């Protein structure tokens, strides 16, 4: 059981650079806004942003947690360049989507899927 | 041990004595090709498609019927062995009319397939080839005789296993044809199987023609659901639209073949469908309606109902999930009511134990009985495979059968002891001949159909075969680990239902009426609308509308056995699931989704809301329905048979007549065959 | 064609039509299959 | 076996077996299988901690010199646990002659990255992390390299569906192009074309 | 041999048709429904039955290598006439 | 040593990229095919194929061809073992059922059978 | 308002179930003799923990555990069900 680390040898260095990826995206949330000339305001992306790491929090083995933050990382470089278009950024916001039902009886009205 | 050692290409191998070339390459893990042979079916040995050469020996040797010797080394990758297969292709291939866009085996033709690996790939046959006429054997299998390459596994399937001795040879040389010689159809329960080892498309599915294509259907694996053997079957669909039925090999119950109701039922399956909820409108007729004001409705009247004012019956084709959600539903009313069409006797033990009301043995525990008593059945057509088993197990194990009750025809001979039931009185005082008879057996098995239970004296019936077994079994040279009582269903959903703990019959309901009916697709008018009372509010649900949905008020478009993942428990007490082949027509819902609605619009909602938490509350009710492919053993006879002592009922002097006397009743008998066009050209030519 | 005229056939189009597109007379796709699942007609009498 | 048979290359056979016993003999601490195919072709099947030094032998030794790298291939097969199989393949242009080299690595188990022994390598590997997520480490610019932007998942994986799991169509509500879960006007039809008979017996797994 | 339903929608060799209720025929409104007007069933029929004057009987469509497959056809019964698979020529014996 | 223990289970879900939706409520079968009935090859059972559910599909409104909404509809997974194929659902958090592998029982053959003097295993025709 | 089944899961094999087992040999059929109209279905699996199910008036359900009692102890636990009627 003993595995080659990617770049953390245990949770605290993991934890770590996840505090480091969540202060840079923080801080890049209102050059996004203004740059991209988005409709959402910086609250809105900085609970977006939360609600992704908030999502993704139930991992525990520390390199799927290095390869989360490294591909978060690209993430963020693919914003701080102008590589991504609106639309790129506009993707974490499902707005043009019917919501989904969620209790037993609007899914049995709608079809089969459970 | 007596193992000898022979060789395959020079890998040592250990067979037993008498085994076969071609059992001991398939050992080492090589299939030898084959047109002839079936592991099920007599050696015949004529294809010569299996000839091998055996080292230091000058001279093929057909694999398929040679025993191996001592220290024989088996080439099936020599020189002359493909030489031999190429030889055997090239005449295999002479006469085969150029028919392959044409055939409906193309593209699962084992002719094809063996000329493409072992065959070559070019024709020296520069003369005319020979052309068949076309012969006739019913609305069933479509002939094409110019295609036959006189493998004779017709004749050995309807000698061996179907026992019907209608098919052969006639001529001589060249002009050797296979037929029946004159007009006279093939019609058996087991006459589609041949459809399934004809290697060739001489004899086709005639409902399946020029529909499909065998590369481009996907195959799901599901469980039949026509009678209570439990058939597991393979259903070919494509682009969401069931083509085709094929079986699956299963050792243990119905081992290659199915009958022909569950290979023809699907085109009933699509016909005569319930697609969306209908209510009663202020002209008293049934219109269409949305799924919340049909479960609005329903819902408003069973909130008005308590104890026994509310009831339910259950169906023939019914899985235990719709069960146990039906069964919640009106137990959090409090209402014990619910019935079941299928009439079982409750008098005693009842459905407490299992050991009452199963098949007990195994299915395959007819493979190892000496002496088989088959009482007030017809197990043709009641249990098609099982009739199969026990003809096999007579053919090779020289079973000894006996019946009481009409002579039908079981396709092999038997000892017709009666009809009336108090000849069972004499096989308990022992003098009857056939007393001494089950005295001396090692291995006795007595089965008593589920169709001689439907009587009025069905108790004093159990009560006295209970009495034989009983009696047979513990002074007899019985082990203890073989069971003798054994009760054959006729019902797909009986067994789970007497599982879950429902009432037996619906005696019940005529007992009491209540002002409300629950039908679970039960469709045998069992009980109509003259003994419940004048406003009795009536709600269906089932997939065809055919005897229930007239008289209800509701309809609830339930799903078929194809259209979802259902549990069922066969007679023998094995239970298996199946799986979602099509998607249901239309509105139509899963059985349990159903009654989980309309729970929830009552405000009584059941505690499960996903097809695996309803499954843990099958395991809460009775552990035995998760576990699939596996029966659990039933014990405590002795404690049935000591409560059946208590009430004495006396028998009545009907005889004892089963319902399926001959093919012509076998087609038709729940909704889905009742809704085919393909049994009713089946039953219009039998009768005509 | 003068010379080597094409082979005559019964179902050969007498009257050649050009492209037909932006027109009435355009091609507009449909199924050509029947229905699959019929569906159950409820009885026309009351239970009463 | 002469006009339709392919003709055999005996010397090439012989002299590919030899060079692979002795690049086996001067790396044992890496090398776990050296084989031969029937077309001559050399695979050298290594432990992934040496996939640095064993190229760059293959690079610098004298005998060798595989000054190029042809190609850079990741190959997924489920049924193992190191799912991912890693294929160099090196072209010498000296001896005339090319090689393979196949490691193993899972998806979470790093990858020395080969830039400092080929620097096509640079882009290849990078490729193979956006089709496979194989991560190489201590690479100069790692990123995605062919799937859009803002693309979730690894598509060449095998579990992984032929069309994904969103698609794009232009909204004039919001006056852009957005991304919608895929719902296909008709379904991807799947073939079953394998025959059940046995075509090459040479290539017979034994039984269990 | 084409038939037109109650509705005005002309029945194509398939037996397809639309239904009154049915809003898909608004996919015809300011167009034409396209239907072929050559039916095979009714011009095989028109074919008259060849006499021949063996037991057999061989078919490839005409043309050689521009028709079918060569089939073999018997015509042992006198009933019916030998249809070919492919083409549905029937053939006959004269005896 | 530059090597780390972690003695937690695998799960690389997050990484997958895959929706919620297809992972919490999909069933996956892993099972050994059936050989066909039509013919009497084996090769097609070797391998454990894994797949999954089949959900909806309807009718085109324009061509009556198959649409559907479900992306995994396609997918079949090879696996030499059973144990390879668990691991792998239990990996990609795949909620799963197994069937067991079913080998037809060996027969006993004997030509002579065909042509017994007493028993019932005679042949009526040849 | 009253107990409308009993359900008592056992195994075959297990010895943990042995002293339910001593129970249906020796003192079921006399209890099925005291109440006629009381389904009380007995139902054995291959690896289940031995248990008692009663269901009460309008779905409520009770559970006993049974494992490695005496037939005393059953009789006793099933006494209890019999008594409490709640
Ligand atoms: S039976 Fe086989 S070889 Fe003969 S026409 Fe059909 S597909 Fe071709
Ligand atoms: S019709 Fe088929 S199964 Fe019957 S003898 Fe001919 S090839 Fe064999
Ligand atoms: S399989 Fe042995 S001769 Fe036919
Ligand atoms: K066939
Ligand atoms: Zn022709």
């Amino acid at each position: 059981t003993s595995v080659k680390p990617i770049f953390s040898r245990d949770m605290n260095e993991a934890k770590r650079r996840v505090r480091e990826l969540y202060r840079a995206w923080y801080r890049e949330v209102p050059n996004t806004v203004h740059l991209f000339q988005l409709d959402i305001s910086v609250k809105q992306g900085r609970d977006k942003v939360r609600e992704m790491f908030k999502k993704n929090a139930h991992v525990t083995d520390p390199r799927v947690v290095d390869l989360l933050v490294i591909k978060g990382k690209m993430e963020l470089e693919e914003t701080i360049n102008v590589w991504k278009q609106r639309t790129h950024v506009m993707r974490f916001f499902h707005e043009t989507e019917a919501p989904r039902p969620k209790d037993f009886l609007s899914k049995f009205y709608v079809g089969h899927d459970p | 041990s007596n193992l000898i050692e022979v060789f395959v290409d020079g890998q040592s191998v250990m067979v037993e004595p008498g085994t076969t070339v071609l059992q001991a390459c398939e050992k080492v893990g090589m299939q030898i090709p084959r047109f002839c042979y079936h592991e099920r079916l007599s050696v015949a040995g004529n294809c010569r498609m299996c000839l091998v050469e055996i080292e230091k020996a000058p001279k093929v040797v057909a694999a398929c019927a040679m025993p191996v010797m001592k220290g024989w080394n088996i080439l099936t990758n020599s020189e002359k062995t493909k030489k031999a297969r190429e030889g055997v292709m090239e005449f295999l291939l002479a006469n085969h009319p150029l028919d392959c866009p044409i055939c409906d085996q193309g593209g699962e033709c084992d002719l094809q397939d063996q000329s493409m690996m072992f065959g070559s790939d070019r024709s020296r046959f520069l003369e005319g080839k020979r052309a068949v006429e076309d012969k006739n054997i019913g609305p069933l299998v479509k002939t094409i005789m110019t295609r036959c390459i006189q493998c004779t596994r017709c004749i050995r399937f309807a000698s061996e296993i179907a026992g019907v001795d209608d098919l052969g040879t006639t001529g001589r040389g060249n002009d050797m044809q296979v037929g029946t010689y004159i007009e006279k159809m093939f019609m058996s329960e087991l006459s589609g199987n041949i459809i399934d080892i004809c290697p060739v498309g001489a004899l086709t599915s005639k409902p399946y023609a020029f529909t499909a294509r065998p590369w481009e259907t996907r195959k799901t694996e599901s469980i039949d659901v026509m009678d209570a053997v439990g058939s597991n079957i393979v259903v070919s669909t494509r682009t969401g639209e069931v083509m085709r039925i094929l079986p699956r090999m299963h050792e243990d119950i119905n081992e290659e073949w199915i009958s022909d109701k569950t290979r023809f039922a699907y085109d009933g399956l699509k016909r005569q469908r319930l697609t969306e909820p209908m209510v009663r409108n202020e002209k008293g007729l049934l219109t269409h309606t949305t799924w919340e004001d049909a479960l609005s409705r329903v819902a408003g009247m069973l909130q008005s109902c308590q104890g026994n004012d509310v009831a339910a019956i259950a169906g023939g084709l019914v899985d235990a999930e719709a069960l146990i959600a039906l069964k919640d539903l009106l137990n959090r009313v409090d209402s014990d009511t619910l019935c079941t069409e299928e009439v079982f006797p409750t008098a005693g033990a009842g459905t407490d134990l299992r050991s009452n009301y199963l098949l007990n043995t195994t299915i395959a525990g007819v493979e190892e009985a000496d002496v088989v008593l088959l009482v007030g059945t017809n197990p043709r057509f009641e249990a098609p495979l099982f009739n199969a088993r026990i003809r096999k197990s007579w053919l090779h194990n020289d079973l000894k059968v006996a019946l009481i009750g009409s002579p039908v025809d079981l396709t092999y001979r038997y000892d017709h002891l009666g009809d009336s039931p108090k000849i069972l009185q004499d096989i308990a005082s022992g003098s009857h001949p056939f007393s001494q008879v089950l005295q001396e057996a090692k291995k006795p098995m007595v089965v008593l159909g589920s169709s001689a239970l439907q009587r009025n004296d069905g108790a004093a019936i159990l009560a006295a075969v209970s009495n034989i077994a009983q009696k047979i079994r513990t002074s007899s040279g019985v082990t203890g680990d073989w069971k003798v009582m054994n009760i054959l269903h006729r019902i797909a959903s009986q067994v789970a239902a007497l599982d879950l703990g429902y009432k037996p019959g619906v005696e019940a309901i005529r007992k009491n009426p209540p002002k409300m009916l629950f039908l679970l697709g039960a469709d045998g008018g069992c009980v109509t609308r003259q003994d419940l009372p004048k406003d009795c509010f009536i709600v269906y649900q089932g997939h065809h509308g055919d005897v229930g949905a007239p008289i209800a008020d509701v309809i609830l478009p339930g799903a078929a056995y194809t259209e979802k993942s259902a549990t069922y428990v066969n007679t023998e007490g094995r239970a298996q699931q199946t799986k979602v082949a099509v998607m249901p027509p239309g509105l139509a819902r899963e059985d349990w989704k159903i009654i989980r609605a309309l729970s929830e619009i009552a405000g009584m909602t059941l505690p499960y809301d996903t097809l695996d938490q309803v499954r843990n509350r099958l395991e809460e009710v009775s552990p035995n329905l998760v576990r699939y492919d596996d029966v659990e053993g039933a014990n405590y006879f002795q404690q049935a048979s000591e409560l059946s002592k208590l009430v004495n009922q006396q028998l009545l002097a009907d005889p004892l007549v089963p319902p399926q006397l001959t093919i012509k009743d076998f087609y038709m008998t729940d909704s889905i065959s009742r809704a085919s066009q393909t049994m009713a050209k089946c039953v219009k030519a039998v009768t005509e | 064609p003068t010379v080597k005229p094409p082979t005559a056939r019964k179902f050969i189009w007498t009257n050649h039509k050009f492209n037909l597109s932006g027109t009435p007379q355009q091609y507009v796709p449909y199924s050509t299959t029947r229905k699959k699942i019929q569906e159950w007609v409820p009885p026309s009498t009351p239970y009463k | 076996t002469r006009p339709t048979v392919r003709p055999r290359n005996d010397v090439a056979h012989k002299q590919l077996s030899a060079f692979g016993e002795y690049v086996a003999e001067i790396l044992p601490k890496y090398v776990q299988q050296v084989q031969v195919s029937c077309f001559s072709e050399l695979e050298i099947c290594i432990h992934p901690d040496g996939v640095i030094p064993v190229l760059t032998f293959l690079r610098d030794h004298s005998n060798a010199q595989f000054k190029s790298l042809a190609d850079l291939t990741a190959v997924d097969i489920p049924t193992r646990q190191n799912r991912f199989e890693i294929v160099y393949n090196l072209l010498s242009l000296r001896f005339n002659s090319r090689i393979r080299v196949k490691t193993y690595t899972d998806e979470l188990t790093p990858v020395e990255s080969s830039v400092s022994v080929y620097k096509a390598a640079n882009w290849y590997e990078r490729e193979i992390w956006d089709m496979f997520g194989v991560f190489f480490a201590n690479h100069p610019d790692l990123r995605r390299i062919l799937t859009d932007y803002g693309f979730e998942g690894h598509p060449f994986r095998k579990d992984f569906p032929l069309s994904g799991y969103v698609e794009l169509r232009y909204d004039d509500e919001v006056k852009r192009v957005v991304a919608e879960p895929v719902e296909l006007a008709q379904e991807f039809r799947k073939f079953d074309l394998n025959s059940p008979w046995e075509a090459f017996p040479a290539y017979r797994q034994p039984p269990e | 041999g084409v038939r037109t339903s109650p509705t005005g929608e002309k029945v194509t060799h398939t037996g397809q048709v639309y239904d009154d209720e049915d809003y898909r025929r608004v996919r015809f409104v300011g167009r034409q429904k396209e239907v072929n007007e050559n039916f095979a069933i009714d011009l095989i029929a028109e074919q008259p039955v060849s006499q021949v004057g063996s037991r057999v009987i061989s078919c490839d469509g005409g043309g050689g290598a521009l028709g079918h497959p060569r089939v073999y056809i018997n015509l042992d019964k006198e009933t019916k006439t030998g249809t070919c698979g492919y083409c549905g020529l029937q053939f006959r014996q004269q005896h | 040593t530059q090597l780390i223990t972690v003695d937690e289970k695998l799960d690389i879900t997050t990484l997958t990229g895959v929706p919620e939706e297809h992972i919490k409520t999909r069933k996956a079968r892993i099972f050994v095919p059936a050989r066909n009935n039509m013919q009497s090859g084996v090769n097609n059972t070797k391998k454990w194929k894994m797949e999954f559910d089949t959900r909806e599909r309807w009718e085109n409104p324009l061509m009556g061809w198959a649409s559907t909404a479900d992306p995994l509809s396609n997918l079949v997974l090879t696996f030499s073992t059973k144990e390879d194929a668990i691991a792998f659902a239990e990996k990609n958090g795949w909620s799963y059922d197994v069937e067991e592998r079913k080998v037809p029982k060996p027969k006993s053959k004997s030509y002579g059978a065909n042509f017994s003097w007493n028993k019932r295993t005679r042949v009526s025709t040849k | 308002l009253g107990l409308r089944e009993i359900r008592i899961h056992l195994c075959q094999r297990s010895p943990g179930s042995q002293g339910v087992r001593d129970f249906i040999e020796k003192r079921y059929v006399e209890l099925k003799k005291a109440n006629p109209d009381l389904p009380i279905l007995i139902r054995e699996c291959s690896d289940v923990q031995p248990k008692l199910w009663a269901r009460y008036a309008f779905g409520q359900e009770k559970n006993v555990s049974l494992n490695n009692f005496s037939a005393d102890q059953v009789t006793r636990a099933l006494e209890n069900v019999l008594s409490s009627k709640a």
